[PDB]
């Protein structure tokens, strides 16, 4: 999740040991290499002390990430994975890019910010109003000529999607 | 979902005016407007213990409220006037009423004995015989002083 | 518009009673619904820390206070009617049998009814609740279970040491300040207490108080909207309610024991 | 379907809470066996000063009742109080007396109960013969002072 | 951690021990009076005043409780049981205990007399002699009407 | 490290102290330091109706339940003395000098104390005061001013009607419920107030803490640090410190008064 | 807008009526209560428990309250000024002014005996005669030591 | 150095709060109009049974002071009260005595003086020479009970 | 300011209008045509009815960025585009056409490097208490500071450590 949704009665290594010790009872000694590991991946490796407060809002979802790859899931979901970042941004799309092409899991980043989500996704879909408005590859949706979709897949302030509010002429707005 | 939604809040208004006016019928005494009880007066020389709303009584039972007492400008006396429970409408007019104390340091009740046998009351009438209250000084002065 | 008022209040109204019968469907999956992987006693005891342990000082220094109150002001009105001895009975009785329980349960929903509301409604606004049931963990039992049974099992036990601080306290200022005289305050106490009517009756007052407070602490959490607003409006419905479910609930159960 | 489920749940409790914890009413004590069972009798005094409901009758000082209701008699003007006894206590014969003692000094004015001298005991829903009145502290110190001293 | 267990204990006994001392000692209760205590009947006259968990006494210092009290459906007076500490046991038969009333207008307790030197005790058994409690009603009536 | 847990605790203690100067400092700036252009009147209504009209439910059913509680049970205590008809002056002493004030700052901080702190704290997250200073209003008087004296000016009017309710409650409960005779409940009442030393007292008490109850209530928010935490955190410390700060100032209040 | 500022000032007007509810009928100072009211001196020899704010009466029923006590520093003793009603101005000079208890244990009030006299009285004027309250040291000294 | 200042008007505060106890500040039997413009005096008496600190000593019942201290004197055996006198007060010759009384009947046990016949009065810290002490209930119901009747 | 950061207790109106009847007191009918032209500005001149959480999140920025450009300012300064692309859209327009329109100084203070580099035209760096360099988005994106080339592109590892202070890969996985 974004903002990492971090348990914050427990302490970093506790917070990606938890996906282990629920599923799983290995020795806490085999359960703590599991956890250095992944820690080690995100790079939040020297950390393994703090508490998810006393962790920069960057830092947190790496150590969250790490807790999702614990246990090591086949798929996994990434809600606003790069929401406010750059540098700390850049890490995160290499690894959400890494953890697919070495552990061969299935990662969707499901993320409103359209640049970099079309950066690393290969088969990229657009929701709106209830229904999917199509889908694709990120370039075949980049000139799908949907007005809905070539609205949001650019900036394009005006479209579909009203730019003004439901309002009264404004000629007579301040005239009446 | 629309017509039993204002149905749930009528029925909460009505519930909230219902618990409105179930609490305002506590002040204005709520037997009716009126009450049914006759009055009575007494003449006493002290009525040291006999304050407002205090109990009146025969052979022990209470019978009504003592609703005032006056300093009759003329005797000087205690004038008690108080509520009979009209039930109780059969004490004679020759009938005693003397301040007695609860227990042993209650409030002072004022007892009525039967006295005579005549005429019983007009319920709204006067008491012509009695013993007035006890007061502590004028009893050690008696006993004290006058006695021993 | 009036017809579009009266429509507001009876949506409120009927859904304060969709809340009320949700809120006890939660509390049935909290307390005996199942037995999920990661629960344990370890929660429990780090619950019954921040939720009595954490909340010690408060009802502690609280109860000196309202016990060296108690005495400080029952001692002046006792002494125009002329009973001083009892001065340690008066305030002993007041206190163990209802006001040790209902400000226990008045201090407990605003420390622990809020600390506990915003704690469990933070957990739902990061998204700290709904992580835990998409790793497979129920958060009614891992997070809401053990906060419940902190509570029921810590506001007794903190009402238990608000009664004891309160009448030592009075005593502290009978004695050593007021100067009535020493062993009269427990003897008068101790001969008119009735354990059956103030001590056991307070002490099922405040049991009664804590399931009644550290459940609508750990439902308002658990169901605000998840918003840094939404738990700031929810860690007041919670002292709110929990007020109104002290109060009330201590008018229900009074009546019930004089 | 949720929704309506919740208000159902709602409704139940609410509607089990009023009744089970309110209505402030009428007594259940194991009104299965024995009840307690109390059986009432009349007692006629001549003054009752301080015998108010809520209070209690005995025999020997150990409790055997309580006492339910006072009286007037409109046409004696004297006190008829009615009172529960025991069940288990049933043996207390006709000639025995009743008397307002007070408990201690500044206590409550109770009813005790002198046993008689007849075999016959009661039908328990009758009346008591005689008695010694409640004594009052103006008609105490009027035949202290007055006649005796005096 | 370990911290958190220990103060979650140690508080959670401070808890209990606060409920144990609201009981045992700002009560008053079975407990730590009850210890070791063996029994006693007792028939009196009259038992006006003494309720249960009230001291029974010997030359003024507190011996045990009274346990309850009976009215026997025989002899139409009052059985008193009561505890007496083990370590008094020394209380011979021939005693007569009586109901003392505390100061002036505190509770009534019973206080026993030495009973000569004759078989000491069962500590269950019954004792055989005593002086009932004292009325008010008695008490002005021989002091009033008959004496004076 | 022992050498580290101390340093923390004295760390603690001096900012304790640095807090509590802070907020004399911001009720100085709010109270008179000047006149900023978006003041009026029309503030202090709309904070008025927050502070105290919103909390007017609460403390009402709280003070009805507080009077049929005292009179339900010194009617109780009261039936073994004889002073029968002496209830009523207790539920106006029990309820006016020193449990109702503070009963209603027990009510107005956890209501008023934590729905003005996660109200005046969360504008400060979400850097709604922050965006005052730049348009030019000194928050302090635009803000705080209002809640600051919406909340001096209402917590003696709740107190009022708490003990206005809990008086008229206790008589509903012993008059129509317990059947105590009627007339006598308010005649034993009102010759033993004593206005001076009951009703002015009280009073005088609730300004007092209530003014307490509404600075460490309207500086805990404003004070907070700015996150959905924060404000949680905060809204419990001003219900914690304002329930200290109502509890033991209800000490040192009646002891100048008994 | 308006439906606030009708709300705000509805309320705090309702408690500024609960605090004039507080300040008039729950404590009754001054609405039709004691009103115009006249003081009168009087000398006594000792009013040990003659507290402010008591009771002057007459034949039981009040007549005013009392204001101050002062010791006068010429004969030493104890100079009351107390109120008198309005409606009561019949009280004659020669009249006594004695300190008796309250039923058994109650406050110490002042009662007036009317000794008959045509001259009344200036309602700012002071009493001649007394009969100071008693002690119980030296009514008992009088009682033990010196009768029997 | 913002939070020096912010610490120093908190201990400012925390020093008006420190004062703010009023643990038995001021220390008379009422409010300073009259003022603390009271001179000691000593009393001998042989019973002082109830005549705990903090009381009230009188004539012709209206309060003239409070008593200060209750003390064992090792010579005599005998209690010495020491107690306060109101300045307005100034006229109490030194023949007159003091003499423990009660209360009504179930009061606290002050002490009234009465006033004897002397020009000199006080010194306002001098010692009292003549009294009668405290009656307890048990020499009055043995001088009653067995001797009289 | 990021969110909105619109007083809770007023609409939407006495919100943008805030400003106005602070500095101004100009007649309630005349703060009504600057209120109305303002808020048809940003497009939302529909919502002149609503209260600050009845808006949607990126609706209620553009509700804010009305009720600063109140009373005309010089200089405007919008700190965090974030968190929300149609949206973003309509704000990264509206930043510039208020710039180029109004003649005004825009001082955005984004960390979303792209869509700033796009509309800013002297783009800096701050870093650690001192300014990391400056310039034009151009001039700044191959300065070659090891430091500026890690913010301007991804880059994981560079100045700024990818990874935590540890102590060893091999002694903390063994001892
Ligand atoms: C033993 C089982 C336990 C179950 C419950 C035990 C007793 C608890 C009693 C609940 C007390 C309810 C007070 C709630 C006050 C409140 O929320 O008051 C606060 C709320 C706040 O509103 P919001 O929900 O918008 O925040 O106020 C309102 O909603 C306005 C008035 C609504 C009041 C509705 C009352 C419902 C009572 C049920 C009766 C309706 C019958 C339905 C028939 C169709
Ligand atoms: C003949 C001798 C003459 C003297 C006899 C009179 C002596 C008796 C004094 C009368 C005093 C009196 O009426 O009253 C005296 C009584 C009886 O003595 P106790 O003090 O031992 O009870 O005292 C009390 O009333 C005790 C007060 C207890 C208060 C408890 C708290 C109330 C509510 C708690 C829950 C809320
Ligand atoms: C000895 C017997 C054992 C006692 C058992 C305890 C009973 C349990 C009662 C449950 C209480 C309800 C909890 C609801 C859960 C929740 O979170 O409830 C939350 C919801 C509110 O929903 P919202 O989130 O929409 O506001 O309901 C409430 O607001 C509940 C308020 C509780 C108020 C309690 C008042 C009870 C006193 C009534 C006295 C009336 C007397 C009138 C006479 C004049
Ligand atoms: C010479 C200078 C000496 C310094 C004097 C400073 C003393 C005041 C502060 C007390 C210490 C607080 C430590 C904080 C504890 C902690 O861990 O910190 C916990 C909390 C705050 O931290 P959290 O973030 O954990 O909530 O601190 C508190 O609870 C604050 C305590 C407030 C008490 C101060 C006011 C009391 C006034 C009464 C004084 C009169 C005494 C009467 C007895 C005779
Ligand atoms: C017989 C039924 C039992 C009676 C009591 C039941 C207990 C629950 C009801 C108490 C009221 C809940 C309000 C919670 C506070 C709140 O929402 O907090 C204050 C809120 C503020 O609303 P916000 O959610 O907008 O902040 O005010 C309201 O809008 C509440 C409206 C409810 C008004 C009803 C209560 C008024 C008087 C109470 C009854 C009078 C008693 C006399 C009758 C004999
Ligand atoms: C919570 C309850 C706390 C105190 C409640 C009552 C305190 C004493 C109870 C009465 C004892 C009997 C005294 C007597 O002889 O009787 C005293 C009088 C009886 O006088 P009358 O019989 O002459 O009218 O009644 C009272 O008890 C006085 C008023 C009671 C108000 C209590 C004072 C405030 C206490 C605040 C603590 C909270
Ligand atoms: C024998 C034992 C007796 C000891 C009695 C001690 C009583 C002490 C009084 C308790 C008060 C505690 C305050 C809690 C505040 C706190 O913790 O203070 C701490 C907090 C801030 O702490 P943080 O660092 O945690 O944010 O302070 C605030 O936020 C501001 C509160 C300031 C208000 C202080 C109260 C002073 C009242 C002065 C007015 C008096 C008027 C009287 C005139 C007649």
């Amino acid at each position: 999740f974004q903002s990492g949704a971090l348990f914050t009665d427990l302490d970093v290594f506790e917070n990606v040991a938890f996906p282990l010790r629920v599923h799983t009872q290995l020795p806490e000694e085999m359960i703590r290499d599991i956890v250095l590991m992944k820690l080690q991946a995100v790079g939040l490796r020297g950390a393994v002390e703090l508490m998810p407060d006393e962790l920069s809002g960057g830092m947190k979802r790496r150590v969250a990430l790490a807790r999702a790859i614990a246990l090591d899931p086949q798929i996994l979901l990434y809600d606003e994975p790069f929401v406010g970042q750059p540098i700390a941004m850049g890490v995160l799309v290499r690894l959400i890019r890494l953890l697919n092409d070495a552990l061969g899991i299935t990662s969707i980043v499901v993320s409103h910010d359209l640049a970099e989500t079309a950066s690393i996704a290969d088969y990229i879909y657009i929701v709106g109003d209830g229904r999917v408005l199509g889908h694709g590859t990120p370039d075949v949706l980049k000139e799908t000529d949907d007005p809905r979709i070539r609205q949001f897949v650019k900036g394009i302030p005006d479209g579909p999607v009203p730019f003004h509010y439901p309002a009264r002429d404004y000629r007579a707005d301040l005239l009446g | 979902t629309r017509t039993l939604e204002i149905g749930v809040g009528l029925f909460l208004l009505a519930g909230l005016l219902a618990l409105l006016l179930l609490a305002l019928r506590v002040s204005g005494l709520s037997v009716g407007n009126a009450g049914d009880t006759y009055k009575v007066y007494a003449y006493f020389d002290n009525i040291a213990g006999v304050t407002v709303r205090g109990k009146v009584t025969l052979a022990g039972v209470t019978i009504g409220k003592v609703t005032a007492v006056d300093l009759d400008r003329d005797s000087y006396t205690g004038r008690v006037t108080m509520e009979i429970n009209q039930n109780v409408n059969n004490l004679p007019v020759d009938s005693t009423a003397s301040i007695l104390t609860a227990g042993l340091l209650g409030e002072k009740y004022i007892g009525i004995s039967v006295g005579g046998d005549e005429d019983v009351l007009k319920d709204g009438s006067t008491i012509h015989d009695t013993q007035s209250a006890l007061v502590l000084e004028d009893l050690i002065g008696k006993f004290l002083l006058n006695s021993v | 518009s009036p017809l579009e008022r009266i429509r507001l209040f009876g949506r409120a109204g009927l859904d304060v009673v969709a809340a009320l019968g949700r809120s006890t469907l939660f509390l049935g999956h909290a307390l005996l619904g199942r037995r999920t992987p990661g629960t344990g006693l370890h929660l429990l005891v780090k619950q019954l820390y921040s939720v009595g342990v954490l909340s010690l000082a408060i009802i502690v220094v609280s109860g000196l206070f309202i016990g060296m109150v108690l005495a400080l002001q029952g001692y002046n009105i006792l002494i125009s009617y002329g009973s001083e001895q009892a001065v340690g009975q008066m305030v002993a009785l007041t206190l163990l049998r209802e006001l040790g329980p209902v400000v226990t349960g008045l201090l407990f929903a605003g420390r622990a009814g809020s600390a506990l509301t915003a704690e469990i409604g933070n957990m739902k606004a990061t998204e700290q609740l709904s992580s835990l049931e998409m790793i497979g963990v129920d958060p009614l039992k891992y997070i809401v279970a053990p906060r419940l049974w902190a509570g029921f099992i810590s506001m007794p036990l903190l009402a238990a040491i608000f009664s004891v601080v309160g009448i030592w306290g009075g005593a502290m200022v009978a004695v050593d300040w007021l100067g009535v005289y020493e062993g009269s305050f427990w003897a008068n106490m101790q001969n008119s207490v009735q354990f059956t009517e103030d001590v056991l009756n307070g002490v099922i007052k405040s049991i009664v108080f804590a399931f009644v407070v550290t459940w609508i602490a750990v439902y308002q959490g658990y169901d605000c909207e998840p918003t840094s607003e939404g738990i700031s409006r929810a860690t007041t419905r919670t002292v709110v309610y929990a007020s109104l479910a002290v109060l009330g609930l201590d008018f229900i159960l009074t009546a019930l024991m004089f």
